[PDB]
């Protein structure tokens, strides 16, 4: 499941590493599924 | 409302008038009460103007309807354009809503008839298409000296 | 001795300030342009590298050495490389320049230009030689090495201008100015409430007599004299940018006087 | 007396406090913490920046050299802004920098920076302005299940 | 060759509004109730002052190339401070039983009204503008 | 890539010129050159000096787009005097006002100190 | 990564600076501006180069 | 179905759709060594060539154009006039 | 296949019909040419430079359909090329090729350019090519396509070709004008104190390329030879175009510099802006391409951008922080400004608070609330607006693109140097997500300004913690709302062109779909193109009854209201003639009915309607080109006049047919263009105002007649597509009132939807 | 790979707005303050005022001054920082305080009429340049033309385009049809 995103998927993505604050910054991320 | 009106003399003015505007539409009633200009009654509801005024009316409305669009974003398209759809969605007499192997059997068994001026049908063919350059034939002039 | 004069208020081994008095405009810009543009001088323009194995990358090292100024004053009496009559390089056309090192040391060592040997003839031209002005004469810090770690790298230079590569200019900073009232108004000054309250007076002002309230528009003035302010970043002497930049200008006219002639 | 220069704030008509923020420049993350001057922007070029930084390159880690990704990029010579925020510090983008401050005009100077564009200077990047490193890794596997 | 119009005009105003080296004189003609100038002056080539006073004279010369002064080092068909040229546009504003002619300074502005040289003032463009101070 | 290398800023191709000169036919006694690997140093110069001789009645000067390393020239002067001609007597005052130039500086930086 | 050596703009040599502009810092303890101007940086060019320079050249020595 | 030459009724004028045609099957012709009828004063570009010809009106093509209904109208290059 | 994509870049020293396309893009694609006398050279040249080398070529191929492949090929050096044989050869200055920015949402997306081979990677374009492709050029890509045979290579050159697309359908105006920098600069050029001296003068007048040579005589001879900005830009505009125009108190002595005025190719007053050198409905583009072709108005967008560009490189042009500060009195005035509507609003809170105010008729107290304090809050925004616009002066730089039209509009002056206003969410002020506050720093049932989304200040002040993230809401419903449109238009799009598709005109004037159904028995009811027609005046409808008897009638049977003998040669002779006032009895009983019928057509009065053949524009030549005395009787006679008008419009055709039908349908076509045409040419006025000659006014006539004749559509055009395309590309720039607006109510247009948002009855 | 900057590439101010190098220009080109000081990148004013971004015109200012002064400049938001402050330091130091000064024009030496704000500001080269993004697929053994592509080009009228363009290669086989019945069914 680590390895696919596959789980709910897209909850395993791989790190991100163009700059330092942009893995920061995906360390941090949140994702919402699918009324405002 | 200001509405621009010809005075005596014969120069346009404003003049106004009192409108009222509504939440909902019952046309063919309301046009009906005592006190009002029913010849000057307007809706959005392009759909209750064909089914009160008729196809003709319709097309007006449903021109000043997608004319309103248009305009209120600020710009301006020229009247053919707009007029050439509204035509296309009137034209049966109605308004009509612009928005493999399986469909050869139907033609099949309807007897379609392609008449062959798309594009497509064309490239399977080989093909021009008789649009813009191929809308006539080009043929060699032997009546020339 | 009639034309453009000259008058140097300052000079120094680096730079030398002086006002141009007596030419056009084009005539003083374009001496500028070629003192940063036009004039020859010598660089490492070819690396070879036996061993790296620094943590930067050979292109990295390659590219801070064509930037490390190297002695110029005798750059006439080398060849550039594409006129030149060897196969590649040679001594006409060329110093070459070595550079060993090795991080012996616990702590870290570092490589620095005066580390670079010349392995070359030089027919006795003073060129080649990096350039040195630090106190401790170091010169410019090219690398770092740890314990262990090894460069060794030989160096083609070759004469060459900075239209080219930058490398190859000998000019930094050329400061320029003219008319620093603003008699002439080629300038229109952005303002607030006060153009002279907001705008500071430049140091040139003193030199040139400040215009009368009065004083009716001079149509017919031109720019006729230019606060210059040259500086150089050693690989020639100073006084020979300019020199070296008039004479480059004098020889490009001239290449047009031979070409007509052999029209 | 207030400075006529300073923005309007909407004074305490409070006692009644329980808390007080820490500093309100901490309801940002990570990204919009790199903009000098959020407060002065319109909001949604706020929003831009926050992904094009994204996409800036700089140094990712110290140890790149000994890595091996599928891709990467490192600037040459990586500096620090002269206009950082607060926040940074804890960010680390002063010591791990993803850009380079550059002299820059606000002109029009010979019409070819229309429609955001620009003119750099062509000496400048001799000397290494923006020059970078990318580095690309391939692999490849053996034999399998035949 | 030719000159046809000319007279001397009191200075009413001097407007330089919006602009810096330019200004909209309205003059008068000390001579007739009926004569006006309303009319664009590079003011710092040619400075001007409320009530000064101009002699000024539309001419027509001394369409080929222009070529720069040597003919003038001696042959001015001016002896004036203040030289223009331009174009005439008209409208002959033929208005009262007084006429207005335009003329065009590339852009700087003129306008005559008066009366008695209608069979006289150039239909068209070669038009000269002289002043002396 | 698809970079001109930089020696083509100051150096002539195989069959390029230093000068081509043009005719032209818009007006009498007028010229064209075009000049290669060159740029406004030397253009901004020769022509402002074409035009502190009074028998030049035009002179300009362009480059046309600046990836290439070229200028022209166009000159007009009074009936019998050549344009060539004019632009000997321009380039020929150029480098004297320049030789004295070498020379006041020469001078003004020994009866100097540091 | 290490000092550039010359100022981006004005081609200046600031590459043999550094050691300086750190001695004259830690040593003799001037304020970051007082030890540029020092050294002879003074266009603003030049001193953006030293002043935002970041070495990080120094945790590079530190793998094996 | 043939429209007699008189009783005609659609434009006398040439249109761009034509014109652009006419000019692309003639330069085909003179890129593939075909004869040309008019005097090259010069011209060596097949499109330029086909337009001195439609200008000389030495293009003898005729363009049949069919109205909706099958039928159609012969109108020769000669005789369409081009503006 | 045969296409490349890049990055693009703008140039200014590119013409607009030309592409740059990078030498290694240039090689890799290929043209097949046919070896024949008239290139056998050049081809040979060409294969033996081979594939690496640029002009040169990639494959051979003979007789047989054998494929000798130049870069491997041990003949590669030794080809003898026979006649017939091709040679694939790279792409090369001035073949056309087909450039296109996708989304391709209309045509002008796709047109054909001529190469031009450069070098480094990206493809360039002209800067005024720019805005119909929809692209700019910060990362930007669009692709090439090169055709493969003469025909191809004719359709696109002699249809798609940039120079014919200049003038479009959609709106009847042109697409491309000039922007950005030379736009900023072109104004201040063009300034009355903008003067210029010899050596830049001349310098100016070689860089547009065909100055014929002659140096034009300066305004200012006096102190100094000095010329006018405007008489050098004048240099570009060519002879015979003349253009007026007035703004809001324009008058032929400008007193501001406005309006414009340019009379055979030389600006005679205003300042030149985006009304004039725009892409605007009137302006100088529009008049050079009708009066002078394609080729020509391609070119003049080239010479005035040479000449402006050069201008402003010496120039210079800038904008900084200080073009935003507004004066330390005016901020006194903007915050009190904003004091003033906070007090507005606390009375009106106060007074809801005390039970006392009223709503009124279907709408509740608490809507009549916030639609008051938001129309304080915001008159407050725009007075403070309006305060910093005025307080800044002619130089300042955002004003001065303001001005120019370059970029920028009031909004942005105000929020960034006076106040950002009241934010947003569905059109209402900031809600209360939190239980009845906005946030947790407010107290409860707090609705002041403060507390629900106005922010005070400026960016350059900036914005508070509390402004801020107001803004931030705001913010992101357009930005979320941006993508809902993007998508929703996108499919729009894409239906109607399906929809219309098919959609032709056909020889006979008619529209019709592929089954020939008729849609329309002409089209556009007029059977007009739309490049071809112009906003014109309709003079009969407006006025007042006497004010349209003085224009129009002619009474010869009367001392008074006769034709003064000073307008015409017979005058004195027809002083009392009984039979010419039989006609001009007959002219005026028709301007009457005109203007009766088009009172009933255009019921408002609206005046300023899109006809074909812009007839004051050839009258105004007619005037200059004839070198028109307004100070001699003409030679005209009545009968000249009066029948002469009628006999045109008997030749205005646009049907052909012999039968009645066809008559009567071809005279309704042509009513409007014939009030219009009546209108203009009655014999008062081509004798009183316009004083025209006989050979003049016998030119008006023929020329009006070929204009009319050129306009017609041509059978063949696809106006389905056409009209698809212009009603979805606008419908794409609507990224933006109480009844459902913009697109989703083009949506329910479209759908024919039972069940609308907002149904609406107004009644009279 | 080293990847020095080349026309194409794109760049970005920390304000939401980038773009892409137009051209170079070298030194003695570029406009030049009375210092000698040019500039290393020349943005365009038109992308400002309608963009609205104020802290980009604030960051430049505040730069300048850092580097003239050798303090950090703080630019964080929610302070009492302000443009005011900002040029009455740089001021202090010499220039006008909004930012602008004098420049000269590099191929002339002439003044330029106007002043030019010019300051440092912090710009990020982005990934994703000229060099992975030009192809060129011509065949010899986006980037299409798809239905919008088409519509287009039935606009313009261009039919022999669209037929050249979406054909087969497939080769036009021959084939007799009654005129009847039309069907391949004709011995030949
Ligand atoms: N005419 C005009 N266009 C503007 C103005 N201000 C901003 N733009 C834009 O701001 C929006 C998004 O910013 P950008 O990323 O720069 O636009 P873009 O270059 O098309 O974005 P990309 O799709 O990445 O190429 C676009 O929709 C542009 O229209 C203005 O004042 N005038
Ligand atoms: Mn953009
Ligand atoms: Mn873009
Ligand atoms: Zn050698
Ligand atoms: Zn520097």
């Amino acid at each position: 499941a680590l390895a696919t995103g596959n789980w709910g998927a897209g909850v395993s993505q791989v790190l991100n590493r163009y700059t330092y604050s942009s893995t920061l910054s995906h360390l941090r991320r949140t994702n919402t599924p699918i009324a405002k | 409302y200001d509405r621009k009106v010809p005075s005596p003399t014969g120069e346009y003015v404003k003049e106004p008038e009192w409108v009222l505007e509504t939440d909902g539409v019952n046309l063919s009633e309301v046009m009906t009460v005592p006190g009002i200009d029913p010849t000057r009654i307007y809706t959005n509801s392009f759909i209750d103007i064909m089914e009160v005024l008729g196809i003709e009316a319709g097309r007006a409305a449903l021109y000043k309807e997608v004319y309103n669009v248009i305009a209120s974003d600020g710009s301006y398209v020229n009247y053919r354009h707009m007029a050439l759809l509204v035509d296309v969605m009137t034209t049966q007499g109605g308004l009509t809503s612009v928005t493999t192997v399986e469909i050869l059997f139907e033609a099949g068994a309807s007897a379609e008839l392609d008449d062959c001026r798309g594009v497509s049908e064309n490239v399977i063919l080989g093909q021009m298409a008789p649009i813009g350059t191929g809308a006539f034939d080009v043929m060699i002039d032997e009546e020339s000296l | 001795e009639e034309g453009p004069q000259v008058k140097i208020r300052e000079a120094s081994k680096d730079n030398v300030d002086f006002i141009l008095s007596n030419v056009d405009l084009a005539m003083a810009n374009s001496l500028r342009r070629v003192m940063i543009a036009e004039i020859p001088t010598l660089a490492i323009d070819s690396v070879e590298v036996e061993t790296n194995t620094t943590v930067l990358a050979d292109e990295f090292i390659a590219h801070r050495l064509g930037l490390i100024p190297l002695q110029s004053m005798d750059i006439e009496q080398l060849e550039y490389s594409r006129d030149c009559f060897c196969e590649d390089h040679c001594d006409k056309c060329s110093v070459v320049l070595t550079l060993q090192a090795f991080g012996e040391s616990e702590s870290t060592t570092n490589v620095y230009s005066k580390d670079l040997v010349i392995v070359s003839n030089l027919m006795g031209r003073n060129i080649g030689h990096p350039i040195i002005q630090d106190k401790e004469g170091n010169g410019v810090l090219i690398c770092k090495l740890r314990k262990g770690q090894e460069l060794k790298l030989t160096c083609v230079a070759k004469k060459g201008i900075a239209k080219e590569h930058a490398k190859w200019g000998p000019a930094a900073a050329i400061e320029f100015e003219y008319d620093p009232w603003n008699k002439l108004k080629h300038t229109d000054y952005w303002y607030e409430q006060d153009s002279a309250k907001e705008w500071p007076q430049s140091k040139n002002c003193e030199y040139e007599d400040p215009p009368n309230e009065g004083d009716p528009f001079d149509y017919k003035a031109q720019a006729d004299t230019f606060y210059m302010n040259v500086e150089s970043v050693g690989s020639i002497p100073v006084d020979q940018v300019v020199v070296r930049g008039i004479d480059t200008l004098q020889k490009k006219v001239a290449s047009i006087l031979l070409a007509l002639t052999q029209m | 007396d207030v400075d006529p220069a300073k923005r309007i704030r909407v004074s305490h008509h409070a006692t009644t406090f329980t808390h007080c923020e820490i500093h309100p420049s901490m309801i940002l993350g990570v990204a919009a913490s790199i903009i000098p001057f959020p407060d002065h922007n319109q909001s949604p070029r706020n929003t831009y920046q926050s992904a094009m930084g994204k996409q800036a390159m700089g140094v990712f880690l110290t140890n790149y050299n000994v890595r091996m990704d599928t891709m990467a990029n490192i600037l040459y010579y990586p500096q620090k802004p002269l206009g950082t925020t607060r926040a940074m510090e804890y960010l680390k983008f002063r010591e791990l920098p993803a850009g380079q401050n550059a002299i820059v005009a606000i002109a029009c100077y010979s019409g070819y920076n229309q429609e955001d564009s620009m003119i750099m200077n062509q000496s400048s990047i001799d000397r290494g302005l923006f020059r970078s490193l990318f580095f690309r890794s391939y692999m490849d596997q053996e034999k399998k299940y035949g | 060759s030719n000159t046809l119009f000319d007279d001397i005009f009191q200075v009413s105003e001097v407007d330089p509004g919006r602009y810096n080296k330019v200004c909209r004189i309205e003059a008068a003609s000390t001579t007739q109730d009926q004569c006006k100038l309303t009319l664009d002056i590079n003011v710092e080539l040619f400075p001007v002052a409320a009530q000064d006073s101009l002699t000024v004279t539309i001419a027509s010369s001394l369409t080929r190339s222009w070529r720069p002064p040597q003919a003038g080092d001696r042959s001015l068909a001016d002896d004036y401070d203040y030289v223009m040229y331009g174009t005439a546009y008209k409208f002959e504003e033929v208005s009262k039983d007084l006429i207005a002619v335009y003329y065009s300074f590339g852009g700087l502005l003129m306008r005559l009204e008066g009366n008695y040289r209608n069979l006289n003032n150039l239909k068209q463009e070669n038009a000269y503008l002289l002043i002396r101070r | 890539m698809n970079a001109p290398d930089r020696f083509e800023l100051f150096l002539l191709g195989e069959g390029e010129s230093k000068l081509k000169i043009d005719p032209d036919t818009k007006a009498p006694n007028a010229v064209v050159i075009t000049f290669e690997k060159e740029d406004h140093t030397l253009g901004n110069l020769i022509r402002a000096e074409l035009l502190n001789d009074r028998k030049v009645l035009f002179a300009a000067y362009k480059v046309e787009h600046p990836f290439f390393a070229r200028f022209k020239l166009r000159i007009q002067t009074t009936e019998g005097y050549d344009p060539k001609d004019a632009l000997k007597n321009a380039c020929n005052s150029i480098i004297n006002k320049l030789g004295a130039l070498k020379t006041n500086f020469e001078t003004e930086w020994n009866l100097q100190t540091l | 990564m290490i000092v550039p050596v010359r100022c981006f703009s004005c081609g200046k040599v600031v590459g043999d600076k550094w050691e300086s502009y750190l001695n004259l810092l830690q040593e003799d303890e001037l304020d970051e501006g007082t030890a540029l101007s020092r050294l002879g940086l003074k266009r603003y060019c030049c001193r953006r180069m030293i002043l935002t320079h970041v070495d990080l050249i120094e945790k590079f020595l530190r793998y094996n | 179905k043939a429209i007699p030459k008189d009783q005609r009724a659609t434009t006398p004028y040439m249109t761009k759709y034509e014109r652009a045609r006419i000019l692309g099957t003639r330069a085909l012709q003179i890129s593939m060594n075909a004869p040309v009828f008019v005097d090259l004063e010069g011209e060596t570009d097949p499109l330029r060539i086909a337009m001195k010809e439609l200008a000389e009106k030495k293009i003898p093509l005729v363009i049949r154009r069919y109205l909706p209904d099958g039928s159609f109208e012969d109108w020769s290059v000669e005789e369409l006039i081009v503006d | 296949d045969f296409s490349a994509r890049t990055v693009i870049s703008g140039d200014p020293n590119l013409e607009l019909d030309q592409v740059g396309v990078p030498k290694s893009i240039a090689k890799t694609l290929t043209y097949p040419e046919v070896v024949t006398p008239y290139n056998i050279d050049r081809l040979t040249q060409l294969v033996r430079n081979g594939p690496n080398e640029h002009p040169g070529a990639k494959y051979v191929i003979r007789d047989s359909g054998d494929r000798i492949d130049l870069r491997y090929s041990k003949r590669a050096g030794d080809i003898q090329l026979q006649y017939g044989w091709k040679v694939e050869r790279h792409i090369m200055d001035n073949d056309p090729v087909l450039f296109n920015r996708q989304p391709s949402l209309h045509k002008m997306s796709m047109m054909a350019h001529r190469v031009k081979v450069i070098p480094y990677s990206t493809f360039r374009l002209n800067l005024s090519v720019t805005s119909p492709y929809n692209a700019d050029f910060d990362g930007d890509e669009m692709n090439l396509h090169v055709p493969q045979s003469e025909e191809t290579r004719a359709e696109l050159s002699q249809l798609c070709a940039v120079p014919l697309q200049i003038v479009s359908p959609q709106s009847n105006k042109p697409c491309m004008g000039i922007v950005q920098d030379t736009l900023c600069g072109i104004r201040k050029l063009t300034l009355r104190d903008t003067f210029i001296e010899l050596d830049q003068v001349l310098n100016m007048l070689y860089w547009v390329p065909d100055w014929d040579g002659v140096i034009p005589t300066p305004a200012i001879i006096k102190p100094k030879p000095l010329w006018s900005g405007k008489q050098i830009l004048s240099v570009a505009i060519p002879n015979g175009i003349h253009l007026q125009r007035f703004d809001e108190g324009t008058t032929l002595l400008s007193p501001k510099d406005n309006g414009m005025l340019i009379i055979d190719g030389q600006i005679i007053f205003g300042v030149v802006e985006k009304k004039t050198v725009g892409s605007s409905n009137g302006g100088l583009i529009h008049v050079v391409t009708r009066e002078k072709g394609p080729q020509v108005c391609a070119k003049l967008f080239g010479n005035i951008q040479k000449v402006v560009n050069f201008w402003l490189l010496h120039n210079g042009f800038s904008t900084g922080i200080g073009d935003t500060i507004a004066d330390g009195p005016t901020m006194r005035e903007i915050t009190e400004t904003i004091a003033e509507a906070k007090k507005k609003v606390l009375d009106v809170t106060k007074e809801a608070q005390a039970n006392l105010l009223t709503a009124k008729h279907g709408m509740t107290l608490r809507e009549s609330f916030e639609d008051n304090v938001v129309r304080f809050l915001n008159e407050a925004r725009d007075k403070a607006g309006r305060l910093a616009e005025v307080n800044l002066k002619d130089l300042n730089n955002v004003k001065q693109m303001v001005m120019a039209g370059s970029k920028g509009s009031f909004i942005n002056i105000a929020q960034m140097s006076a106040c950002v206003g009241q934010q947003s969410v569905e059109g209402k002020r900031i809600a209360f997500g939190f239980v009845d506050r906005t946030l947790p720093h407010f107290s409860k049932d707090d609705y002041s300004p403060e507390s629900k989304g106005f922010v005070e200040n400026s960016y350059l002040r900036g914005l508070t913690p509390q402004e801020f993230f107001f803004h931030a809401m705001g913010g992101r419903e357009g930005l979320i709302d941006t993508a809902v449109k993007t998508a929703e238009t996108g499919y729009i799009q894409r239906r109607l062109v399906k929809a219309l598709e098919d959609i032709m005109v056909h020889y006979d004037n008619t529209t019709r779909n592929s089954l020939g159904n008729v849609i329309q028995f002409i089209y556009g009811e007029d059977g007009m193109d739309a490049a071809h027609i112009e906003k014109q005046s309709l003079d009969t409808i407006g006025g007042s009854d006497a004010a349209f008897e003085k224009r129009y009638r002619v009474d010869l049977l009367n001392t008074d209201h006769t034709l003064d003998p000073s307008l015409l040669e017979s005058g004195s002779e027809i002083l009392g003639d009984l039979k010419l006032q039989v006609l001009l009895d007959e002219e005026y009983k028709q301007l009457v009915k005109d203007r009766k019928f088009l009172r009933e057509v255009f019921v408002d009065g609206e005046a300023n309607w899109p006809l074909p053949v812009n007839i004051r524009r050839i009258i105004q030549n007619a005037q200059q080109t004839f070198h028109i005395d307004h100070t001699k009787p003409s030679d005209l006679t009545i009968k000249d006049i009066v029948l002469g008008v009628k006999d045109l419009q008997e030749n205005l055709l646009v049907l052909r047919g012999k039968n009645e039908i066809i008559q009567n349908a071809q005279r309704d076509a042509v009513t409007l263009f014939c009030c219009l045409l009546r209108s203009r040419l009655a014999t008062r006025r081509v004798l009183q105002e316009y004083r025209l000659t006989k050979q003049a006014f016998d030119w008006v006539l023929s020329n009006i007649e070929a204009q009319f004749l050129r306009s017609v559509v041509h059978p063949g055009e696809m106006v389905g597509v056409l009209a698809a395309q212009s009603i979805g590309e606008p419908a794409t720039q609507m990224t933006l009132k109480k009844v459902t607006s913009g697109v989703p109510r083009l949506k329910e247009i479209l759908n024919v939807a039972k069940n609308m948002k907002t149904p609406s009855l107004t009644v009279y | 790979t080293t990847k020095i900057p080349q026309i194409g590439d794109k760049f970005a101010s920390r304000h939401g707005q980038k773009g892409t190098i137009g051209i170079t220009y070298r030194r003695e080109d570029m406009p030049f303050t009375a210092e000698g000081i040019v500039p290393d990148l020349i943005i365009n004013p038109h992308a400002i005022p309608s963009r609205m971004t104020v802290a980009h015109l604030i960051e430049c200012l505040l730069s300048k001054v850092a580097a003239l002064s050798g303090n950090e400049g703080d630019a964080s938001p929610f302070t009492d920082i302000t443009v005011e402050g900002i040029s009455k330091l740089l001021r202090e130091h010499g220039y006008q305080s909004r930012g602008f000064e004098v420049m000269y024009n590099g191929h002339t030496g002439k003044k330029l009429m106007a002043q030019i704000f010019f300051g440092p500001t912090y710009y990020q080269r982005l990934r994703h340049m000229v060099d992975d993004k030009i192809h060129a697929r011509a065949r010899g053994p986006g980037l299409r033309f798809g239905e919008m592509e088409r519509d287009c080009m039935i606009a313009h009228g261009a039919a022999s385009f669209l037929k050249e363009r979406l054909m087969e290669a497939s080769d036009a086989f021959r084939v007799h049809i009654c005129g009847i019945c039309g069907l391949m069914t004709v011995i030949a």
